[PDB]
């Protein structure tokens, strides 16, 4: 929740750690309850969508996420979007109810 | 107002007008009447879209000849906000003169922007979009229903619809914005995709990205439709190179051509099946194909081929089938043992790097396919296809790749080169070899664009220097020149960073990214900035890659806990929809006063069109030299290509291509002459790049802030920042910054 | 099984050294340290459950792709393309003949990989390498 | 494990031979403590 990148050299607590499959469910709940159409003029996903097409040189490695040797994610990735979602959360409470 | 040109009466839609547009608008009318290409470079803070629609829309209304006008842009955004821009014009225009001109204005994009289909528009690729699109409107559905209509083929509502009517009344005279297109398409149940691309010929202007131009695979539909005297405007074209390159250019994977061989055991299946039961169709394909006939003529307008035109349209060869690809199973066969020399030409132990004739040479040598055959694989594939009754394509859809290697590899020579690399990952702990095909000459795909069209604008806020452009793409301009904005108070501060508080020297080098010196430093330039900003901080990396590690490091180091104080973090992602909803979030905080900081790649989807005006962006922290990944088998061959035939040098060409990113992200903060910010190049790199940033920008770099501190960057941002917020004095900037009719007419008095 | 020989059975991971060869006549698949046992002495049948032809070891050669039956379409090809070669100039210019030629060498591979009618394709072969 | 490695088998073993065994004012007696580094 704070953000750290988890080290599995650290051991934890039995108790807790049986609620991070459910936080992983809440997380795509949380994502599903912050999405919602775009306006057309800052809509990102229609640039790349201009030409579904485009057949070009793929990008280098400095332009992609991160991976380790076994090539699945480094993870470093999760964070970025934990801290965004954050964002996202605590400005979508402002326009509460009230 | 309504001011006058030499002959022109155009129309403004402000009381008031800058110097610059003015004198913008009186070059660009040159340009066209005398005729040619122009290169014309002006400030972001002066309004330029305003500025070209305004005179090109009066030139054709006035003149007699009422020549069309192609506007082209570099993302689907800018085509809204130009069309909101000709919106406003028409309708200044309209109350002005008393009724509405006869005058149509679209915009044009993929299916995937414009499919009211409920069904089919809740996709999460176009290719998608576009198979099903198309299985309801290729037209087999429709026969099929005629001869039995208890066929259970479907069909789609607003496409039928659009029958009933014709195709000069599926919208009434006007501008219609993608907002506005959309909500007058789903009351009236019509498909605006099909609207728009119907309706081509019959707009007065015609708004589209450069995609739709270059890129073969789509441009030879629309360029079809346009006219060849209409006016073409190329709108933040500094990097239009790029878009020319990628054009033509092509990628397999070990994977690719793994799926490849399905597809080819697939159609030989599918040809077998169709054989026993249904042999008709393949003699009455082979009947057309021996007479000489070309997906053109056997294809109907209704349906389009399997496999895009992946060269330009005058490459290909106008003559008959060579025979050995004439029937079904032959050219299986021929496609077939084709895939299997690629796969054993990736089993390469070092990176091999050869020209398409030696490619060719090769295959010509271990199996024996000509070049001709290869040039017609692609038109062979997709009236192949057509005839096999392959409503499912999802087998046959990696045969494209290879479809498209054959064609690419076997009609160009010059210009190209192949890469064959056993590592596409170093950093893996098997081999994964990746065969690249490239486009080095970024000529090639504009240069028909240049010769169909007589009169071509580019313009830019940050195309500089201009003299490069007519070097690295063959054309010449009948004039090319830089504006500087007549600004009475200094709107925007740009500072250079070469070291921190202190005193180290800092820099983003790929090599040194993991440094706790330079992590640190930068770190605290973050911080420090976020302090003193209003309202909004927009942060540019390198790639994204320098950006997640360096973010990781300022988490551990508790460097983020400080900046959570007085900012949100917003990030950008891989994923376009996660982007596009941080950018909502990141403006709805600006807005509210919360206060927001966003970290964005300096090459990423948020650079290439996304402006922060005004409150949104008041702070650009340039995290070192957007340089590219130097040690890239793609990069090292355009350069020495470049050297060769352009005689452009290795590292001038590699300084050009960082900075113009850093000067598009440096531009993207200015809307009108009211805006402010403060621009901060944090690198040791920049101190001698002032000469090659844009006019505008170099103009007000200062030689005192050539090399800062981060404490001396620091103390001039807070003032500059409360000099900013006092009053204006009009009387400063009556007539010297913005011109009212009055002062225009004393303008052109003057001058003549 | 896709690394072994079908006959002594010889794992890669134990024997490293181990080259795979390949016969034109039958096209099956045969671990080196066979070849020599088996062959070295003279002519002998192949060592195949359901394949009686036979061979000799000096035609045996490495496989070049890794599918069997682009390879016999491609050394077919190659036997072809020994006798019925042709160029443009050789019809004066008429592309209608030459693609009509390459039609008829084409489907001539067509049958013979197939087998469709073996021994009036090959008498066809035959009696044009003489002209 | 060296004929392993000749027959061309990885050998999960190493060769035994091959691992490496690894003044004035005293009237202050003890008030000193040494400082000597930082
Ligand atoms: S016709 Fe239009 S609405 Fe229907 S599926 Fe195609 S793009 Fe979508
Ligand atoms: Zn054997
Ligand atoms: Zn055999």
């Amino acid at each position: 929740l704070r953000g750290e990148k988890i080290m599995q050299n650290d051991r934890g607590d039995v108790i807790i750690d049986r609620y991070l499959t459910l936080d992983q469910e809440f997380d795509r709940k949380d994502d599903d309850m912050l999405l919602h159409p775009v306006k057309k003029i800052i809509d990102l996903d229609g640039n790349i969508q201009d030409d579904p097409v485009v057949r070009g040189n793929r990008p280098d490695f400095t332009m992609q996420p991160g991976v380790d040797i076994n090539g699945n994610s480094d993870g470093t990735v999760d964070i970025l979007k934990g801290m965004n979602r954050l964002s996202e959360k605590m400005i979508m409470a402002l326009k509460n109810e009230y | 107002m309504k001011f006058y040109i030499d002959d022109l009466p155009v129309l403004f839609p402000y009381p008031k007008i800058y110097p610059e547009q003015y004198n913008y608008m009186c070059d660009i009318k040159k340009t066209l009447d005398v005729g040619g290409n122009s290169i014309l470079e002006m400030p972001s803070g002066t309004g330029k879209t305003v500025s070209l629609l305004s005179l090109t829309i009066a030139y054709q209304m006035h003149y007699p000849e009422h020549r069309k006008i192609i506007y082209c842009s570099r993302t689907m955004s800018e085509i809204e906000k130009a069309l909101v821009e000709l919106e406003n014009l028409m309708d200044y225009r309209t109350k002005e003169l008393g009724y509405q001109e006869d005058f149509r204005g679209l915009g044009l994009t993929s299916r995937k922007n414009l499919c009211l289909h409920p069904e089919v528009s809740k996709e999460r690729k176009g290719t998608v979009v576009d198979e099903k699109c198309r299985r309801m409107t290729n037209g087999q559905a429709k026969r099929k229903l005629e001869e039995d209509p208890e066929a259970n083929v479907e069909l789609c509502e607003y496409h039928e619809n659009l029958y009933n009517i014709e195709v000069e009344d599926y919208l009434p005279k006007g501008v219609f914005s993608f907002e506005k297109l959309l909500k007058y398409c789903e009351e009236k149940t019509l498909c605006p995709y099909f609207i728009v691309r119907r309706m081509i010929s019959l707009c007065n202007i015609i708004i589209y990205s450069y995609h739709y131009l270059l890129d073969p695979k789509i441009a030879e539909r629309v360029s079809n439709e346009v006219s060849k005297d209409s006016i073409v405007i190329f709108d933040e074209a500094h990097n239009i190179d790029n878009v020319c390159i990628e054009s033509l250019s092509l990628d397999l994977t070990t994977d690719a051509l793994r799926r490849a061989t399905r597809g080819a055991n697939a159609l030989d299946e599918r040809i077998s099946e169709v054989r026993k039961v249904d042999s008709q169709k393949l003699q009455d394909e082979y009947e057309k194909l021996v007479q000489g006939l070309h997906s053109a003529d056997i294809l109907t307008d209704q349906e389009e081929p399997f496999v895009e035109t992946p060269v330009l349209p005058q490459d290909l060869l106008t003559e008959a089938i060579p025979g050995n690809i004439r029937r079904a199973e032959h050219f299986v066969s021929f496609l077939k043992r084709l895939i299997e020399y690629l796969k054993t030409r990736m089993k390469v132990l070092h990176v091999i790097s050869e020209t398409p004739k030696s490619f060719l040479q090769h295959l010509k040598q271990l199996t024996f396919i000509e070049r001709k055959p290869l040039r017609f694989c692609s038109e062979r594939l997709s009236l192949l296809v057509r005839t096999l009754e392959v409503t499912e394509v999802e087998d046959f859809t990696a045969l494209k790749d290879i479809a498209t290697f054959a064609t690419l590899i076997s009609t160009y020579e010059e210009g190209f080169l192949l890469i064959i690399e056993p590592y596409e990952i170093e950093n893996a702990a098997v081999p994964n070899p990746i065969m690249r095909f490239t486009c080095l000459d970024a000529s090639i795909a504009i240069k028909p664009v240049f010769e169909r069209f007589s009169s071509v604008i580019i313009t830019s806020g940050t195309i500089s220097p201009l003299d490069m452009y007519p070097r690295m793409l063959n054309f010449k301009t009948v004039l090319q020149k830089s504006y500087a904005m007549t600004l009475a108070k200094k709107s925007f501060l740009p500072m250079i960073i070469t070291k921190g508080s202190d005193q180290v020297a800092i820099s983003s080098r790929f090599e040194i990214r993991n440094d706790p010196s330079i992590v640190r430093n930068y770190g605290s330039m973050l911080v420090e900035f976020a302090k003193i900003t209003p309202d909004g901080m927009v942060v540019f990396f390198p790639s994204y890659l320098y950006m997640e590690s360096i973010v990781s490091m300022w988490q551990t180091m508790g460097i983020l806990d400080e900046v959570w104080k007085h900012k949100l973090i917003l990030v950008e992602t891989p994923d376009a929809q996660e982007t596009s909803l941080a950018l909502e979030t990141y403006r709805k905080a600006c807005s509210n006063g919360r206060g927001a900081i966003l970290l964005s790649v300096a090459r990423g989807k948020v650079s290439e069109g996304i402006d922060f005006d005004h409150q949104y962006g008041r702070t650009v922290l340039m995290i070192g030299i957007p340089f590219q990944y130097t040690e890239s088998r793609i990069l090292k061959a355009r350069l020495e290509f470049m050297r060769e035939n352009y005689r452009i040098r290795e590292n001038d060409f590699l300084s050009f291509d960082a900075m113009r990113h850093a000067a598009q992200c440096l531009g993207r903060v200015l809307r009108g002459k009211d805006d402010y910010g403060v621009m901060v190049l944090a690198d040791r790199r920049f101190s001698r790049k002032r000469s090659q940033l844009p006019k505008w920008i170099a103009q007000g770099l200062s030689d005192a802030d050539l090399n800062l501190s981060t404490d001396m960057a620091i103390s001039n941002t807070k003032q500059f920042l409360r000099t900013m917020a006092q009053p204006t004095d009009p009387k400063d900037q009556e007539g010297v910054s913005v011109w009212s009719y009055e002062d225009l007419i004393k303008h052109q008095n003057s001058r003549k | 099984n896709k690394d072994m020989c079908p006959i002594c059975k010889t794992d890669r991971y134990l024997s490293p050294d181990v080259k795979f060869l390949v016969n034109p006549e039958c096209y099956h698949r045969i671990c080196e340290s066979c070849v020599d046992r088996i062959f070295s002495l003279g002519p002998a049948q192949c060592p195949y459950k359901g394949c009686d032809k036979i061979l000799r070891k000096n035609k045996f050669k490495t496989q070049i792709f890794d599918d069997v039956e682009v390879e016999k379409e491609v050394d077919i090809r190659k036997r072809v393309f020994n006798v019925f070669n042709k160029t443009i100039d050789d019809f004066n210019g008429d592309l209608v003949e030459y693609n009509k030629y390459l039609e008829e060498v084409e489907d001539i591979i067509y049958k013979l990989d197939h087998g469709i009618d073996v021994a009036k394709t090959e008498e066809k072969l035959r009696t044009y390498e003489e002209l | 494990p060296r004929k392993l490695q000749d027959l061309g088998l990885k050998p999960a073993s190493v060769d035994p031979a091959t691992i490496k065994r690894q003044i004035t004012n005293t009237h202050m007696t003890g008030i000193l403590k040494d400082y000597s580094h930082r």
